């Protein structure tokens, strides 16, 4: 660190992730996690003693440090490929685990038991130290630096190496990985000295739009190796996506489905730690011994209300973490897809032929929106692919766990936001009609002014200016008339967005009381409602356009194969210059 | 944008007082909070607009390098040039790709940053709206609006 | 969402003739990347070190660099982690031992005086850094005891005269020393003994003389060969023009270190037209020598840019003599005053004057 | 089988020394030795020094109270030679404060007997003696800068091409740390079995190399990693390199010694590093390694050692001063 104030080598170095650098982060993640929750235990167990008993937390509080400072030092160790250092690692692993284990089986001989709690987390400690240690062993396997004689080093990868690459994000820490701390310097760089060209540089390999092309391509070769299949129909393409980049898109979903589920810790900990507020006795306590030490079971251990909060900020970091990356793992597939179509539809422009038939109705404005339109709505349904097979998970987790909050009046409320759901998908649908009204009519007009800014000087040396202008006007007049149209929908749109919330809670509180009056609405009961309320509305009125989108894409792809696999520039693959004996040439396919 | 822009901005005010009110607490780490707020959402629009402008003027050169190929494709097979205007498509992608990479960073940092700040609120929220439900006795009912 | 884009549509228009980008275009004229600057501290920033630990293996040399006040962090450390380390194994041996229990002294304890953590900690205070109070002293009565003393007093020793090294190569250090050599702000050419040089003016200023002196002087260009090298950064060594041919100078007076510019120099095609900001062209000049007082070799960095040269200009007499001694009037430094010459190149002054030659006879 | 090197790639020359008529010359330099001994080692004969110092004077203490009856059991009429010895153990532990100073003082020297004041004299005077070894030996490896030749580095493999028109051995060699080496200097050296014409054969002759400098010296100013060429003139014993006979198993080397007092420490380091015959590659050049940023250069240090490939004469430069000649004697008329 004191050297690091003046180290220049680190400007712009190269690293070399050790095996099981993965592996090394979420288990640490881990077991930071559960550091934080002996810490919770420690402190509640020795608030019925009238000492402090500082034995309780304080040994993991000290591991909290420890364990944070331990990837500190692993990655200090990790940027410069140094791996000699990680005997003092390995060192750490190996004892902790061994005192650890001890620990755990003194719990066994004095009978301590599952029912409590410090016995599941030391349990637990002693697997996360274990596979730890295994991680730090794998790394002497691979790296071959303690005792092996010749040691089998590793190189930093080719397209990091380049000077000319400046998106660092598939190579960095797993932490960096998932907050783009890298970004940081580009951010601040920004503000000094402006972004263009320069700043962005060359993007890496996984992401350059030759090395998707190429997948694509093995994924169509494989396709039609594996099956024989004569035709390239909208079917062939959507297999030929899914096994191009299927195995970025699960994880973009592995990590949605997840921050789906965390997302909903906040409506529990919300009804818990009120709940916990809701009684009048605080007094009471947990009450359980073995030596003296009074351990804590589960249920007492999630009945502190700062228990929760501090579970409830954990858990928080996870969801707003999965979440954010769950978004950039489905947008870098969906720019890489749109790199390796633009390639494939660009490389179907060259072996095109040019016939009357085909190119006389396919002109160069077709073609263009497909690049543009049709490709896009197609990119766009990559960024979304995986709300559809998670919004119906969040939703129904959201219907099933609101039933037991609240009960019925829950769902007969909340039922208002799926009824009036399929209107939402109509108001949007009238919008968009309303939208190409406008459309194509600020080109009509567009296209009129274009005439008119073209040959100005006879069209004001004639004084025909204001005669001109006026066509203008009417023009716009038939045009602003659609625009109201759009306008009176996007914001019949806004009602439906902000006040069918609104609705349903009121229909919802209402109708508990009168309908059913099966309870008092406690704050625990209520207030977690409304969260839930709030958790549910995003996915449920923009699950719309998540089926407008795939619609729309399949239209695309659709429209995408019919055009790839128009007529093609044959007897490509089959003295004097212009040779020619018979001659019997055609532009139909086949005769004439 | 106009509506949308307002009601995110009146939200955040709307959520903060209450947050305030019910725990007076809060508002003293809230300024120290709040400069740091300030700053991302300083540096932030000055890498946004540039990226912005550099998505747009990055995807221009494609649309029309892709209708001026549909328009003299048979003068670029004669040439056969068509290895070179690939190449300047794989070049012309790349730097629409990269641009578009750097922009979702940029909301990707905004949002990873702006959601641990949000996450720091909710502990301290949190733990002042606790311990004032035991001593000043808050009675959970303003707990509860401090949280959702 | 309260975004505007919750659901937007596949849009293209034609934003027919997007040109005018009138962009600032100031990148012509930032700056012209210097290859040492004017106090050392070479400008030149290395990239893709793949480094294999060999930054952090010389600890030693990395130990020495530091500033002092990050010194004093790693001392303070060093020091406070070793006491700290030992403190928690004469609390803990002192616990298994079993001495620790508050109560009647039956047995004999480990270690006497040991009733808290922190007595543990000042044990291992006493012990290490050989204070030694005498209220905990070490019994005969705990064999795994004595082996720690033994451990700590061996670890305090080693770290204490590996300590003590990295603190005298660090009060040997001499780049404090190299700052007090001066270099003047802008060097001149111009004419002497009817052969133009490029003259400079170098400078001691503390008193304790330098001994061993060696000053050398490079041309930093890019290099195009006749076979069509691209060398971007290319020294070519210029010579001190001393009677002797050696780089050997004696250093009381602020000294003229010049640069005859004969047939067989880099400089032989500089003319003052071309002397403007944005030239590529940079003279380095390196004095070395083994300071009197630490025996330390060091070394002055300077470098003179084309905008920081200055033809036709001569050096102002500096040394005049008082009543009992000389004397250097440093004021007068840099100072330059214009000197009547030629404002061809060497390569003209050598043609004209072989023209000259040959009208004569 | 196998070709030898004279040094390898990293230093660590490959000679043998045999039938070393030794006299003692090893051990002579015993502080010199303990320098060289690697950090683990020197910690064995650093603990084992005051290890058995300890150990040494535990027995003197032990026996002086055992002969003065200090030890017999039971609290006797005497006043003990020196206080709480009750046993070796606390003999022991005596032995250690007093030598490191640590004086606990439960176990004090009387003012009684006069053989242990001479043995406290004794102990002070071998620990300060010791200490003061210790701390000697200590110093000179903090101040060891072999270590630091480790961040100089060398091309891969040098080549041999055109530069103005002659014929030039090139080289890269570059410094990876910021600090300095102060007064650098390269020497050049070729390694071959040379015969001479009066009959002498010299197993391994090594003749020097001009370093091509320009004031022909062996300066050289490293910061940025430079190009360390040798032109091959009628005197450069390289005059007779065909590309013919670059082979493997061709008697050549190169020696490259980069010599110079790092700037930290003030000590002179040494950085050593051959190019067989197959470590040479006729007609490269070495790529543009120093770029230029908005305000510095930039050195990419993943291009140290790339080469490419550059047209060339296939012929000796014995060749091109015959191929020049003839064309200039036909040029003049
Ligand atoms: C063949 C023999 C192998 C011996 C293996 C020993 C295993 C020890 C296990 C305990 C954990 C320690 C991890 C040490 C890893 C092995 C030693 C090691 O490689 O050190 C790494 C570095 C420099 O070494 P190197 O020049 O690359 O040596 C090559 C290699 N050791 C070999 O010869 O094959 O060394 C360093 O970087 C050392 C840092 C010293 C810092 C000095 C600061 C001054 C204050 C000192 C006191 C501080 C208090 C804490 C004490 C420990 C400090 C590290
Ligand atoms: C008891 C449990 C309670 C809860 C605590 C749980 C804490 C554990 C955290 C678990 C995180 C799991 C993430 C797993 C994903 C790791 C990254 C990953 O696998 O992708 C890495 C990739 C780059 O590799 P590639 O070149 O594509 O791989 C080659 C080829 N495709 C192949 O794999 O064959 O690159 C990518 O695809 C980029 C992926 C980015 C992933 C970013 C995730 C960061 C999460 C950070 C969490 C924030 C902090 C939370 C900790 C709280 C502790 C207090
Ligand atoms: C991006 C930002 C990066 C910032 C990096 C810098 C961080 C600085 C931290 C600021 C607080 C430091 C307090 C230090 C106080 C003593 C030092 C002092 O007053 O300066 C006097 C100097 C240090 O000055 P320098 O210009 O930095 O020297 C660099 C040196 N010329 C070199 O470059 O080479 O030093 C000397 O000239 C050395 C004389 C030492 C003698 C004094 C004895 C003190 C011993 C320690 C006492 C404190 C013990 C505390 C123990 C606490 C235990 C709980
Ligand atoms: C009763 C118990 C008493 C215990 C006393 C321990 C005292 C510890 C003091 C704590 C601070 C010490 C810091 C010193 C570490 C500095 C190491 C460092 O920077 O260089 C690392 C070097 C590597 O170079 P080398 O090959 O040895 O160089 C030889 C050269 N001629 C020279 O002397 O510079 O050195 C190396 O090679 C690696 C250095 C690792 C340090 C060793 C620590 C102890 C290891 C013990 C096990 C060793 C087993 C193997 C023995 C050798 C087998 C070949
Ligand atoms: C559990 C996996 C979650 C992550 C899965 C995706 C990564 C797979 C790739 C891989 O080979 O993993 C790792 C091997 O690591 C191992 O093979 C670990 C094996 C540990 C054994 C422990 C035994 C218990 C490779 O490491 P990485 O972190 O993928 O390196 C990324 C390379 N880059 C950043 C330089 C571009
Ligand atoms: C800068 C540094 C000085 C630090 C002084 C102590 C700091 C903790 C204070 C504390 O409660 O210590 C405690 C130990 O505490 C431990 O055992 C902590 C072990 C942690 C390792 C050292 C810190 C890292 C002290 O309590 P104790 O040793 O149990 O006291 C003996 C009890 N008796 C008096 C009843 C016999
Ligand atoms: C490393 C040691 C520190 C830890 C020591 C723990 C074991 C105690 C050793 C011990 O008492 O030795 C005993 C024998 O033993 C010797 O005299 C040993 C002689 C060789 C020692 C060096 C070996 C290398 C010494 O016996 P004593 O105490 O002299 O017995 C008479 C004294 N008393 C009867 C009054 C008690
Ligand atoms: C530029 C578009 O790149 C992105 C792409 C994504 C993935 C994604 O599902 N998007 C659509 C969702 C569908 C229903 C329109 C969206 C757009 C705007 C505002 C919010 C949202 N939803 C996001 C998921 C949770 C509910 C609200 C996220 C964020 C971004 C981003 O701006 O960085
Ligand atoms: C509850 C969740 C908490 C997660 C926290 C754990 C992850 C942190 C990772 C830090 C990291 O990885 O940063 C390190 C910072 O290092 C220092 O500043 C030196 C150490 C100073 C302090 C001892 C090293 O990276 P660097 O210095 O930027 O690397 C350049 C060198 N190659
Ligand atoms: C370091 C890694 C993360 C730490 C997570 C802390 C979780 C604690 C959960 C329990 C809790 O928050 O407990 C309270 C703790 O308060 C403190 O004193 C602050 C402790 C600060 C710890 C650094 C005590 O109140 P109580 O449980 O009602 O006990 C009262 C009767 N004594
Ligand atoms: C709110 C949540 C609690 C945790 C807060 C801290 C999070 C740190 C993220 C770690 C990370 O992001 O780690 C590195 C950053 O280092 C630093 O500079 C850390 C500075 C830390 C400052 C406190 C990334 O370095 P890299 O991308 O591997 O760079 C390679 C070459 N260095
Ligand atoms: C764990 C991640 C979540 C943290 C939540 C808050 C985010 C900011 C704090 C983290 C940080 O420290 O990030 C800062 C952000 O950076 C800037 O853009 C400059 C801002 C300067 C004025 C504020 C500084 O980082 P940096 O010094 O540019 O990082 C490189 C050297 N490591
Ligand atoms: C499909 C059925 C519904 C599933 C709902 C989603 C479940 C989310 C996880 C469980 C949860 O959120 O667990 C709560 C505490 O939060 C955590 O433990 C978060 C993890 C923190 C990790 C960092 C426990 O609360 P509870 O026992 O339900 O309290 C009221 C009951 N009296
Ligand atoms: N970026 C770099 N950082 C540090 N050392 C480097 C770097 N590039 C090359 N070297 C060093 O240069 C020498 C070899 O350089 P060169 O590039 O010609 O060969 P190489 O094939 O990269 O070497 P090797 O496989 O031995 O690392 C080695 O001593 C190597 O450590």
């Amino acid at each position: 660190w004191g050297s690091q104030s003046s180290k220049v080598h680190i400007h712009h170095s190269t690293w070399l992730h050790f095996p099981g650098h993965n592996l090394r982060w979420i288990l640490t993640f881990i077991l930071l996690f559960v550091l934080v929750c002996e810490i919770a235990e420690g402190i509640l167990s020795d608030g019925v003693t009238e000492s402090r008993h500082l034995h309780l937390y304080m040994p993991a509080g000290m591991a909290f440090m420890a364990a944070i400072t331990s990837v500190v030092y692993y990655h200090n160790i990790e940027t410069s490929n140094f791996p000699k250092l990680l005997i003092a690692l390995l060192i750490y692993w190996t004892l902790a685990f061994i005192t650890k284990t001890i620990k755990f089986v003194k719990f066994y001989d004095h009978a301590i038991g599952f029912s409590q709690l410090r016995f599941c987390l030391t349990g637990l400690l002693v697997i996360l130290y274990g596979m730890l240690l295994l991680v730090e062993v794998n790394v002497i396997r691979v790296r071959r630096y303690i005792f092996f004689k010749t040691p089998r080093e590793v190189k930093p990868p080719e397209d990091l190496q380049d000077l000319g690459v400046r998106f660092l994000q598939p190579f960095v820490n797993l932490l960096s990985k998932g907050t783009y701390w890298w970004m940081n310097a580009f951010i601040k760089t920004a503000h000094k000295k402006p972004i263009d060209l320069r700043a962005i540089a060359k993007l890496p390999i996984a992401m350059r739009a030759l090395t998707n092309y190429q997948r694509l391509c093995v994924a169509f070769d494989a396709q039609a190796r594996k099956d024989t299949q004569s035709p390239q129909g909208a079917r062939a393409i959507w297999r030929a996506l899914c096994h191009a980049f299927g195995r970025r898109l699960i994880l973009s979903s592995t990590f949605r489905i997840l921050a789906d589920l965390l997302g909903f810790a906040g409506p529990l900990c919300i009804f818990g730690i009120v709940d916990h507020l809701g009684k009048e006795n605080h007094v009471f306590q947990p009450k359980t011994q073995f030596l003296g030490v009074y351990f804590v079971s589960s249920q007492e251990f999630l009945g502190n209300a700062y228990v929760l909060a501090v579970l409830l900020f954990l858990a928080l970091l996870l969801q707003r973490t999965f979440l954010q990356a769950s978004y950039y793992v489905a947008i870098e597939t969906g720019i890489n897809l749109r790199g390796a179509i633009q390639t494939k539809i660009y490389n179907k422009i060259m072996h095109m032929s040019t016939s009357n038939l085909s190119m006389g109705e396919m002109t160069a404005g077709q073609i263009c929106n497909l690049v543009a339109i049709d490709t896009n709505q197609l990119m766009w349904f990559f960024f979304l692919c995986p709300n559809l097979w998670t919004m119906p998970v969040q939703i129904i987790v959201g219907v099933i766990l609101l039933y037991y909050i609240l009960g019925v009046s829950a769902l007969i409320g909340a039922a208002v936001i799926i009824l009036l759901a399929p209107v939402q998908y109509f108001v949007a649908t009238k919008l968009s009609q309303a939208q190409r009204t406008t459309l194509e009519h600020s080109n009509e007009r567009l296209k009129q002014t274009n005439e008119m800014l073209r040959g100005m000087k006879l069209l004001k040396l004639y004084a025909w200016e204001s005669i001109f202008c006026s066509r203008v006007e009417v023009t716009r007049r038939k045009e602003m008339t659609s625009l109201r149209a759009f306008a009176v929908y996007t914001s019949i749109s806004i009602f439906m967005n902000t006040a069918i919330p609104i609705a349903a809670v009121l229909i919802t509180f209402v109708g508990h009381v009168s309908f059913f009056k099966e309870s008092d609405l406690s704050p625990s009961v209520a207030f977690a409602s409304l969260s839930l309320f709030h958790i549910l509305v995003t996915p449920l009125f923009l699950l719309s356009s998540v089926v407008r989108s795939t619609v729309k894409a399949l239209v695309s792809v659709q429209k995408l194969s019919e055009f790839l696999s128009s007529a093609e520039i044959r007897e490509e693959q089959c003295n004097f210059c212009v040779q020619i004996i018979g001659g019997f040439f055609t532009w139909t396919p086949d005769g004439i | 944008t106009l509506e949308c822009l307002s009601r995110s901005t009146l939200l955040c005010v709307s959520a903060l007082t209450v947050i305030s009110y019910v725990t007076p607490v809060f508002l003293v780490a809230l300024l120290p909070l709040a400069v740091v707020c300030y700053f991302i959402q300083k540096y932030f629009r000055v890498a946004s607009r540039d990226l912005q402008q550099l998505d747009d003027t990055t995807q221009l050169p494609l649309v029309s390098h892709f209708a001026e190929t549909v328009e003299g494709l048979t003068t670029i097979r004669a040439f056969r040039y068509e290895a070179r205007f690939q190449q300047k498509l794989l070049e012309y992608t790349d730097s629409n790709n990269i641009a578009s990479l750097f922009l979702t960073a940029a909301n990707r940092w905004l949002e990873v940053c702006m959601e641990y700040i949000g996450a720091c609120v909710v502990l301290i929220a949190a733990a002042t709206s606790i311990s004032n439900s035991l001593h000043r006795e808050l009675s959970a009912g303003l707990v509860g609006l401090g949280l959702t | 969402m309260l975004s505007r884009k919750g659901i937007i549509p596949e849009e293209y228009v034609l934003t027919r003739l997007a040109e005018d980008p009138t962009e600032p275009r100031y990148r012509t004229r930032e700056r012209r990347a210097r290859f040492v600057s004017k106090k050392g501290n070479c400008n030149v920033a290395h990239k893709n070190i793949r480094e294999q630990g060999r930054f952090l293996q010389d600890v030693f040399t990395t130990l020495v660099d530091l500033k002092w006040p990050h010194t004093l962090l790693i001392f303070t450390m060093s020091f406070l982690c070793s006491w700290l380390l030992f403190a928690m194994v004469w609390w803990l041996i002192a616990f298994a031992h079993g001495d620790l229990a508050p109560g009647e002294g039956t047995n004999v304890p480990c270690v006497t005086s040991i009733h808290s953590f922190s007595s543990a900690f000042l044990f291992s205070i006493e012990v290490q850094v050989t204070i030694g109070f005498g209220g905990r002293m070490v019994t005969e009565e705990c064999p795994l005891a004595i082996l720690i003393l033994i451990v700590q007093n061996i670890v305090g020793l080693m770290i204490n005269a590996i300590m003590l090294g990295c603190i005298f190569m660090k009060t040997a250090q001499a780049h404090r020393r190299a700052e007090t050599l001066i270099f003047s702000k802008h060097a001149v050419i111009t004419l002497r003994h009817g052969r133009l040089c490029f003259m400079l003016r170098v400078g001691d200023l503390r008193k304790s003389m330098i001994i061993s002196a060696t000053i050398h002087m490079q041309v930093v260009r890019k290099t195009t060969s006749p076979e069509g090298e691209v060398v971007p950064l290319h020294q070519v060594d210029i010579p001190m023009e001393n009677g002797v041919g050696g780089n050997s100078i004696f250093l009381v007076a602020p000294l003229i270190i010049y640069h005859v510019i004969d047939s067989n120099s880099p400089l032989y095609d500089l003319a003052p037209s071309d002397l403007h900001h944005h030239q590529d062209l940079e003279i380095i000049v390196i004095l070395e020598g083994v300071v009197e007082t630490t025996g330390i070799t060091t070394q002055a960095r300077t470098s003179y840019l084309a905008d920081e040269i200055l033809w036709g200009q001569r050096f102002v007499p500096i040394v005049a003599e008082e009543d009992g001694r000389y004397s250097v009037d440093y004021s007068k430094f840099g100072n330059t005053v214009k000197v009547p010459t030629p404002l061809c190149t060497a390569r003209q002054l050598d043609e004209d004057r072989s023209l000259l030659d040959a009208l004569t006879l």
